[PDB]
């Protein structure tokens, strides 16, 4: 099969993946089941995973997932919308090619309609930005993340932690700021409300040193990796002493290595000390008698991340015990590891912004992974909102506003691209179409109702209801999505159509 | 399940009929060979001559045939545009039911689209006033020059204008009766001799001894017995001689004069001959006696002529002799048999009183096909002028109405709300097949041509259409092709009526 | 109002199926028995139930038959949320 | 036997039910040139060829008392068919037929009592009679296409029937089938 | 198969099939093809040379056509599609005549004389403006690249793109594969501004503290070309030591890293003064390199190494060996400039400036990919054009000029060769036809008026992909080199005549 | 109380299906309309009806769309008796 | 049973998310009614003793055991009354021993 018939079958396969993804749109998205090679199962409506985890034995479907992945971090929530919009564009292009239009012509028509839709998106702008006072507007924007997924209590704390982390990690806020370094961490355990923002790194610690000062105002930190007690490079070490007084000589050597070095280190302004491996608690008793708060069991990647956080690089031997080599913290504080049953000491490094991370807890592995994806999406949307302060009303409102714009613009040209832009219009219409399909209300009735509301009254903030608030205006609903986010979604959809609309593959 | 499936099947049959007919559209046209039981050929550029002889099985095909027949009897031309609109609307319906929206909403939305489309077509058209001869001749020449009957429609257009002026004053907007203006043939002849005949042309008479012409003719409407009935056999007894049948023979010879004396007290001049299954008998041996004292017999009258003469000269229908009173008599000005430019025995009635001013046109020609082509030319000329006079304000053709109507109907669907909005949008964006069909039959890229027409109708002239006689999109030439506004009105209204009826139809059932 | 009425009525009848299943496993005239119990609650008897030792309806306070509140509440909520999480998925993707 | 026929007749009548329904087309056998389109389900039931004896006895049991009152056919047939389908579901659930008969007898008694309670009397007042008669005519004359002609039927029928004031003249009323002028106006 | 016509028509069909692998990829906006490798790898390339290189061809006729295509790729590279389409269409238009039974040697000499005449006509009608020294001609090459780039339809920054690319290619760049002079694309930022990199360097550095205080502006850094790295958890010693004191265990932790510390110390003291590594490097390693007053770049691509070979004049080190400055490359410019969000480290200015690459930043993805192809094509066409003696109007125009000339000569030459030359001329029409079809499928509608106005009078008019209308392909600054067109037409003719000269295919399995 | 409670509910659902068919033939959302009508005149408000002219809940008291009592009673009784006749036969034989 | 009725409703062209919303509302109402209708045996001693006895006996009757449910339940409530409210699953020491009869069980 070659030519237009091969492209017809290819559009059929693209529709096969697209309508499968269709039901997952929006906050009210219907979930999907994934069973993997490992045999595990998970319920999830987030598009990014159910493309990445999904595999389809067709090359164009592989390009679908690859091109969605390429803008994964760039567009978090859109992972569903871009794919469904590309699918609708291909479904309309099916009819367009059945009418005989050559594929690059409709591709360029889609590009022209993309330009028109982008310029129309420019016309809607909100979200005045000032970093200190933005807290309330930004948590109202993160209300979209809060009210959608399983967070029924809609914790304002997670919205606040995300917005404060993103606003603090870069002091300059005008444009294209370096929000690449931040990341979120989490593990199964306590409630979802068990969260804490750190201007540094949280370490993992064993429950020795029980009542020791886990909180110290250490401006500087001892990053001494030398073994205070016999080391273990995957290889254990041995002990051999002639008598109990020989072991007491070993004790006084240990006392030299503890009091003398740590007196020097405190002279350099550090009390907290790292150890690369722990051996036994009777050696820890000397450290307790020295009132030492210390942590250990840091892995290779763990200790390297500690180094990048504290700016100091590891000290393996005695001769390198100087102030300059050890890493800085400025402050250290201690916070419960779980809810209350276990405790953790956390090292902030506030004097440098190069390390800010978010810790979250969850009552289940499904709960923790859902929190991972939800907080990643919230981080993405807040990042993309503060990168470009302009915003547009979501809930399908922006897509149908662009639908009106490009459909009314379709009469502006004499060339074949007119049907291409009309196809773009009734394909942008799919977002409320499918967003009501996966919701309860009748798709076309509500879609055309809000579409005509945008004509009887000029405000483009009208969209379909997705949380049953009883109102079709999205301004009070505040289901809002970043303007540059919408621009990226539409542009990626147009490119994603183009990259398989001009294909006559083997 | 079943209702959706049966509606899909009905739509498929209607669309198959329409798309088989689609190629043959408009003056350019392209024909098919008809799939018939005899195996002959057709070179008929038009579209009507396929449906009128189409072997139709599915009821959708039959209903589209009724569609075409209704369009033809209403306004004549457009008989293919109507069916192609029907097919395109059914294709849009296929799309809409593929998405699953309900048929009743389809019907209501198409009714709304029809109303707004009629408003739009009435709006943009040129409000030409039809009250005097110059306007009538302008409309006639614009209607005739755009078709292939122009060569001979020229001489007959003023005469058709005269006929329609006889029927009514054009200030009266009521439609003239197409059937009232009858068309007749006098065998053979030239072309120019086709002339208006005020009154009626009548069938040929028998001329034993009857007068050829009579001033102030006293026309009688006779349908009753002629003789003592030869009821069942030529002889009732032994056939050695007609001993007793001589009685009924001389009773014929007596009843002929009895009825002629019953006539002369009224004065019946002519005799329309009904067939021998209604009459007792008809033969020269009595028709001569009727003729010689002024009762001229005219051969083989038919019911349409009887109705026409009743409507014209006021002679009440007759079934018996006793009503020979003046109710069955008419008093014309003159009745003559005229044989100029080739002999012909067709009688003419002139100047008789009439409530309705019925008028007929006699058709002449060196060949029978020429006579019948002149008849169909005058027929469609009367159709177009009547559908203009009853609705005024003719419209430019050539897909321009379809482009302009689709554009404003798409924006109407834009401003419209509810489920019906997308239905009207689909109606508009599928109705544009007619200009696409003209582009296909003109050689241009159909889709690019439709886009160019839609763009030119936007932000500019709304009368621009596809020109069939010069080529391509044109706006500067106003006289691209023009049809009476009723052509498009009837097309849209009948198409939408049948489409919404098809939508209303469910679960076909054999009796 | 709304389409939710039929959905929750069907949920109620699915709940009704549970004692219907209990009676069916008991061999009694399960449909008639659950109809009788439904009528008893409709006329109003918050303590009316099924006597499992011998099939008939009875005011369950006198009989002393009962179950702990916590287990019943948790069964209802957990079954509801499990059916919800199953239903919220339309298709399964396999590899 | 199972009620496939009793629900098939109901399904083929269903789409015609009430105004804004769906039309039916009835055509003669033998592929002769004769067909007609109709909306009134009574016409389909009259023209239907009942090859199923259950459907035949159902339509016969309707005809004895459905065309008498008028317009009930499209309601009685569909309601009976839906009842038979629901009862087929019940007997699939092992509910004995006689139980269903007794339950439906008592339920119909209750429904008729509720209908009588909800019914509102409108006697003794002429203007209430006028408005009620126009409303009922409009609901019964819910068949013609032309809405102004709908109103024409409503007014003509109401004024023809009200002028009685006494015991029924339905035995004496007639509607002459003579063809006249415009297809949108009526007369008495 | 069977001798003569029955096998030759099979060759015709095979050449048509191999054309279908290229037929729709002629124009710059033509359809792209996804070709799947047997390994399960999906690759996308809209240029026929790469497609045929990835595509395995088995049929001997297709084998010969692809071999001629590869020879042309070694000649120019874009002419692969043109020569394949010409061969296929020549065979298609002789198919009705060869099926009629005329001997193929007739069409061999017919094509020979027709293409010799076509070469004569090309050399006669080709014109030169060259004279590139003056600023007017610099901006003439600028507008040529602008017309090649016209998909962007940007404002004056369109001309800025053109000026930057023409300057980068004109600075001491000889005719070569052009791979070292490539481009990169960056998110964010204004498309009006981007970096004219005077060489090539590393895509995006890491978040290490050594980056922020990295020593910008090396005056003349000697470079180290490494592949082996130092990183965490990679290596360790399984030593066991009995306790003697507390000062003894540091022998084990010493042995874990001492060889690595000495290795880094010596390889940095080798004589180089900036070091590159193809594999990831540790932040702790970066800090010890800062203790060496030095910086390291890890995870560098191999194309960085190759561009270092051809431009920086360096040599691979690949390990701690070669503790000498002799085998080390040199640079004249170094810095780091975070291009928007792109944390690009720069080390540029070379003994050979063969690469003076550019990096794009326009805040998109869909535009700058076709932009990469467009700049590739423009910078290619300028360098091939300057080498050749003369240039001729391309983009479907000169194909029509030759078609008209050969039709006129065919219709006047006697003998059975004239039908064959007419078939050749009609087959030469394929390039305008495919340029139109791949652009708007309106091939006939524009082709008719094109041929008519071309026959109206002597002009270089052809098809313009930008507006689907006839444009002055010459003086619209869309061109094909005359010598390259001679090579393409002659190679296509030789391929066609060779493949239609063969009757039998011989097998000895 | 009896097992005929299920049959009574089935009767109620079948009678409820008639306005459902009225809505379906008119193209409106049948399930939503009938459920919201059930709510609208189950919470009292006995006069509430379904306004088919626009597909919305309609207070039928003032709209005036009314049906004569005799035809409704006759159709109810006739449908009941016909359904009884059709139902109460279980097997058929033919000549 | 819920999933059976859910598939039946999907056949009736009722969308899954409406089913979820209606089901959640129904569970809210049912849980509220159950809580408002459940009986707290409250502040009593002898009546509470009888209530503890019979509720424990019937809850243990849900298992296979029918004979010695009462003894185990009485022993458990004795332990819980020693707890006086301080619920302790580990107050009982749970040893196992194969062989013998169910009547041989001892606390």
């Amino acid at each position: 099969l070659m030519g237009l018939e091969a492209l017809k079958s290819h559009i059929m396969a693209a529709k096969a993946v697209a309508n499968t993804m269709r039901t997952s749109l929006g906050p009210n998205g219907l979930d999907k089941m994934m069973v993997d090679k490992d045999g595990d199962v998970t319920v999830t409506n987030d598009g990014a995973t159910i493309l990445s985890m999904m595999d389809v034995d067709h090359q164009i479907a592989k390009l679908m997932v690859e091109l969605s992945k390429s803008q994964d971090d760039e567009i978090g929530d859109g992972t569903t919308g871009v794919v469904v919009l590309a699918g609708a564009l291909l479904e309309e292009a099916e009819q367009l090619l059945d009418r005989g239009i050559h594929p690059i012509r409709i591709a360029d028509g889609y590009e022209q309609a993309a330009r028109v839709a982008i310029e129309h998106l420019d016309k809607i702008s909100d979200s005045v930005l000032v970093d200190i006072k933005d807290t309330e507007p930004l948590i109202q924007t993160a209300k979209t993340t809060l009210g959608s997924k399983v967070v029924n209590s809609c914790h304002r704390q997670m919205a606040e932690i995300a917005v404060n982390a993103v606003l603090t990690v870069a002091d300059m806020e005008r444009r294209d700021v370096d929000f690449e370094l931040i990341k979120v961490e989490g593990k199964v355990g306590g409630r979802l409300e068990d969260t804490k923002l750190i201007k540094g790194v949280i370490v993992d610690k064993d429950f020795s040193h029980p009542q020791m000062p886990k909180k110290v105002e250490d401006a500087k930190i001892a990053i001494l990796t030398c073994p205070f007690e016999p080391p273990k490079p995957k290889t254990k070490h041995k002990l051999d002493v002639t008598s109990v007084e020989d072991y007491k000589a070993l004790q006084k050597y240990e006392k030299e290595k503890f009091e003398e070095m740590i007196q020097q280190i405190k002279e350099t302004g550090a009390n907290l000390a790292i150890c690369q491996w722990g051996f036994d608690d009777e050696a820890n008793h000397l450290l307790l008698q020295n009132n030492l708060p210390a942590v250990r069991w840091v892995g290779g990647p763990e200790i390297e991340l500690i180094a990048i956080a504290t700016g100091g690089r590891i000290v393996p031997r005695f001769s390198e015990l100087t102030a300059e080599k050890l890493g800085f913290a400025g402050l250290v504080q201690e916070i419960s590891f779980g809810t209350t049953k276990d405790k953790m000491l956390v090292i902030e490094q506030c004097k440098n912004s190069r390390a800010v991370t978010i810790f979250i807890r969850g009552g289940n592995k499904m709960i923790i992974e859902e929190a991972k994806r939800s907080l990643h999406d919230a981080l993405c949307v807040i990042r993309n909102l503060i990168r470009d302060n302009r915003v547009v009303y979501g809930g399908g409102a922006a897509e149908i506003s662009c639908a009106l714009a490009v459909s009314q613009e379709a009469d502006k040209c004499p060339t074949l691209e007119q049907y291409a832009m009309r196809a773009f219009a009734d394909a942008l219409e799919v977002i409320p179409m499918a967003l009501s399909e996966n919701s309860g209300m009748n798709p076309i009735q509500t879609m055309t109702e809000v579409r005509a509301r945008q004509v009887k009254e000029m405000n483009p903030a009208l969209g379909i209801d997705c949380l049953h608030k009883g109102t079709n205006d999205m301004k009070q609903q505040h289901v809002i999505e970043t303007l540059i986010g919408k621009k990226q979604q539409i542009s990626l959809a147009t490119q994603m159509v183009r990259m398989i609309l001009k294909i006559d593959d083997i | 399940d079943k209702p959706a499936q049966i509606r899909f099947s009905n739509i498929s049959a209607a669309k198959a009929v329409a798309d088989a007919i689609r190629t043959s559209l408009g003056p350019k046209g392209m024909d098919k060979m008809i799939q018939d039981g005899k195996g002959d050929v057709t070179i008929t550029n038009d579209g009507a001559t396929i449906l009128k002889q189409m072997q139709v099985l599915h009821p959708a095909a039959r209903m589209l045939v009724e569609l075409s027949k209704a369009q033809d009897i209403e306004a004549g031309d457009g008989t293919t545009s109507v069916v192609i609109i029907a097919g395109s609307l059914l294709d849009s319906c296929t799309k809409l039911l593929q998405k699953g929206i309900h048929p009743t909403i389809i019907s209501e939305s198409f009714q709304k689209a029809l109303e707004k489309g009629i408003e739009i077509l009435t709006d943009m058209s040129r409000p030409v006033e039809l009250s005097d001869r110059e306007t009538l001749l302008n409309s006639a020449t614009t209607s005739l020059n755009s078709k292939v009957v122009s060569q001979y429609s020229s001489l007959l257009s003023p005469m058709s204008v005269n006929a329609v002026m006889k029927v009514i004053d054009p200030a009266t907007a009521t439609s003239v009766d197409l059937r009232d203006i009858k068309i007749v043939k006098k065998l053979g002849g030239t072309i120019d001799d086709c002339e208006l005949v005020e009154g009626l042309v009548l069938t040929q008479k028998v001329s034993n001894s009857g007068i050829t012409r009579v001033e102030k003719a006293k026309i009688g409407l006779i349908q009753f017995c002629l003789s003592a009935p030869k009821t069942d056999m030529d002889n009732q007894i032994v056939v050695s001689d007609y001993a007793q049948m001589d009685r009924v023979l001389r009773e014929e010879r007596a009843y002929i004069l009895n009825l002629v004396k019953q006539i002369k007290k009224t004065g019946c001049n002519v005799l329309l001959i009904q067939k021998s299954i209604l009459r007792d008998a008809l033969s020269d041996l009595a028709l001569h006696f009727l003729n010689k004292m002024k009762i001229m017999v005219i051969k083989d009258i038919e019911r349409e002529d009887i109705e026409f003469i009743c409507k014209t000269i006021g002679t009440k229908p007759v079934a018996h002799i006793d009503q020979f009173t003046a109710d069955m008599l008419g008093s014309a000005e003159l009745a003559e048999e005229v044989n100029l430019n080739g002999s012909g025995k067709l009688l003419k009635i002139t100047g008789c009183a009439s409530p309705g001013k019925t008028v007929t046109i006699v058709v002449r020609g060196s060949n029978k096909l020429v006579i019948e082509e002149a008849e169909r030319s005058i027929h469609d000329a009367l159709c177009v002028i009547r559908c203009l006079v009853k609705k005024r304000a003719l419209i430019a053709g050539g897909g321009a109405p379809e482009i302009e109507l689709a554009l404003r109907l798409t924006e109407y669907s834009r401003t419209l709300s509810g489920m019906e909005s997308y239905c009207v949008r689909a109606f508009a964006d599928a109705m544009e097949v007619i200009p696409s069909t003209l582009a296909e039959n003109a050689g241009l890229n159909p889709i690019s041509t439709v886009t160019e027409l839609r763009n030119r109708h936007a932000q500019g002239e709304k009368t621009a259409g596809i020109n069939v006689r010069k080529g391509g999109i044109s706006n500067i030439l106003e006289e691209l092709v023009v049809q009476p506004l009723l052509v498009s009105v009837s097309a849209l209204t009948l198409a939408t009526e049948t489409v919404r009826s098809i939508l209303k139809i469910d679960d076909v059932v054999n009796t | 109002p709304g389409k939710e009425a039929v959905a929750m009525e069907s949920y109620a009848k699915a709940l009704r199926m549970l004692p219907t299943i209990i009676a069916d496993n008991a061999g009694y005239d399960s449909a008639d028995l659950v109809a009788q119990l439904r009528a008893a609650h409709s006329e109003g008897n918050t303590t009316a139930g099924l006597d499992m030792r011998e099939g008939t309806i009875g005011d369950m306070a006198i009989l002393g038959i009962t179950e702990s509140f916590q287990v019943k509440r948790q069964v209802l909520l957990s079954a509801a949320e499990a059916a919800e999480v199953i239903l919220r998925v339309d298709n399964i993707i396999k590899a | 036997t199972s009620f496939i026929g009793a629900i098939a007749i109901g399904d083929l009548v269903k789409s015609t039910l009430g105004p804004k329904g769906m039309d039916k087309i009835l055509l003669s056998s033998g592929r002769d040139a004769s067909l007609m389109v109709t909306n009134d389900g009574a016409t389909i039931l009259k023209n239907i060829g009942v090859d199923n004896p259950a459907a035949k006895v159902l339509v016969d049991m309707s005809r004895v008392q459905d065309d008498e009152v008028g317009d009930g056919t499209t309601s009685v047939t569909v309601l009976a068919a839906e009842l038979l389908r629901e009862a087929e579901s019940l007997i699939a659930k092992k509910i004995h037929p006689q139980t269903i008969i007794a339950g439906w007898r008592e339920a119909t008694k209750a429904a008729r009592e509720a209908l009588l309670s909800s019914a509102v009397d409108h006697g003794s007042d002429e203007v209430k009679f006028r408005q009620d008669l126009m409303n009922i005519a409009g609901t019964t004359l819910s068949s013609k296409l032309l809405t102004h002609h709908k109103d024409h039927f409503t007014k003509l029928a109401v004024e023809a029937v009200l002028r009685l004031k006494g015991s029924g003249n339905l035995e004496a009323i007639h509607i002459i089938k003579k063809l006249g002028g415009s297809l949108a106006d009526s007369y008495l | 198969s069977s001798q003569g016509i029955p096998q030759l028509v099979s060759n015709i069909s095979a050449c048509q099939v191999i054309a279908e692998a290229v037929r729709t990829t002629l124009g710059p906006r033509g359809m792209d093809k996804l070709i799947v490798d047997g390994r399960g790898k999906a690759t996308i390339s809209n240029d026929g040379a790469t497609i045929l290189k990835l595509l395995d061809v088995v049929h001997p006729a297709a084998k010969t056509l692809v071999d001629i295509a590869k020879s042309q790729d070694a000649e120019v590279g874009d002419g692969t599609t043109s020569v394949t389409l010409l061969a296929a269409e020549f065979l298609k238009q002789v198919k009705p005549y060869v099926e009629e039974g005329l001997h193929p040697q007739i069409i061999i000499r017919a094509f020979r004389t027709a293409t010799q005449l076509a070469v004569n006509k090309i050399k006669e009608i080709a014109v030169t403006v060259k004279k590139a020294d003056k600023v007017e001609q610099r901006k003439l090459l600028e507008k040529c690249a602008m017309t090649a780039l016209s998909s962007k339809l940007i404002s004056q920054q369109k001309a800025f793109f053109a000026k930057m690319v023409v300057d980068a290619v004109m600075m001491l760049d000889d005719l070569l594969q052009l791979k070292m002079i490539g481009i990169k694309k960056v998110q964010g930022g204004a498309l009006e501004d981007s970096q004219l990199v005077a060489g090539v360097a590393f895509k995006k550095t890491f978040s290490y503290a050594g980056f922020e205080m990295q020593p910008k502006k090396y005056h003349n850094p000697k470079i180290a070309l490494l592949n082996v790295e130092l990183e965490l958890k990679a290596e360790k010693d399984n030593a066991e030591i009995r306790v003697h004191t507390v000062e003894d265990y540091q022998a084990i932790v010493d042995a874990e890293w001492n060889i690595l510390y000495d290795k880094l110390e010596k390889i940095h003291h080798s004589g180089a003064k900036v070091v590159l590594s193809k594999l990831p490097i540790g932040d702790v390693a970066t800090q010890y390199f800062a203790d060496r007053d030095m910086f390291c770049a890890g995870r560098v691509p191999e194309e960085d190494l190759k561009r270092t070979m051809m431009a920086c004049g360096g040599s691979i080190q690949t390990s701690v060996n070669a503790l000498s400055a002799d085998v080390l490359g040199r640079c004249q410019v170094f810095e780091e400039t975070q291009i928007g969000g792109e944390r690009y480290n720069f080390f540029t200015g070379c003994p050979k400036a063969k690469t003076c690459t550019f990096i794009l930043r326009g805040g998109a993805e869909q535009f700058m990919e076709e932009t990469e192809r467009s700049l590739h094509d423009a910078i290619m066409i300028v360098r091939r054009a300057i080498k050749n003696d003369s240039v001729v109007a391309g983009g479907g125009a000169i194909e029509m000029e030759l078609s008209k000339y050969l039709r006129d000569y065919s219709r006047t030459i006697p003998g059975k060769q004239q039908l064959l030359i007419g078939a050749y001329a009609k087959a030469l029409e394929i390039i305008p036809r495919q340029l139109c079809d791949n652009a708007g499928f309106d091939a006939t509608n524009i082709l008719n008026k094109l041929r008519a106005r071309h026959a109206q009078g002597g002009t270089w008019y052809g098809v313009d992909i930008n507006n689907e209308d006839i444009a002055d392909n010459f003086e619209a600054f869309v061109w094909e080199p005359a010598m390259v067109r001679i090579n393409a037409l002659t190679a296509a003719s030789e391929a066609a005549c060779l493949i239609v000269s063969v009757d039998e295919t011989i097998k000895n399995p």
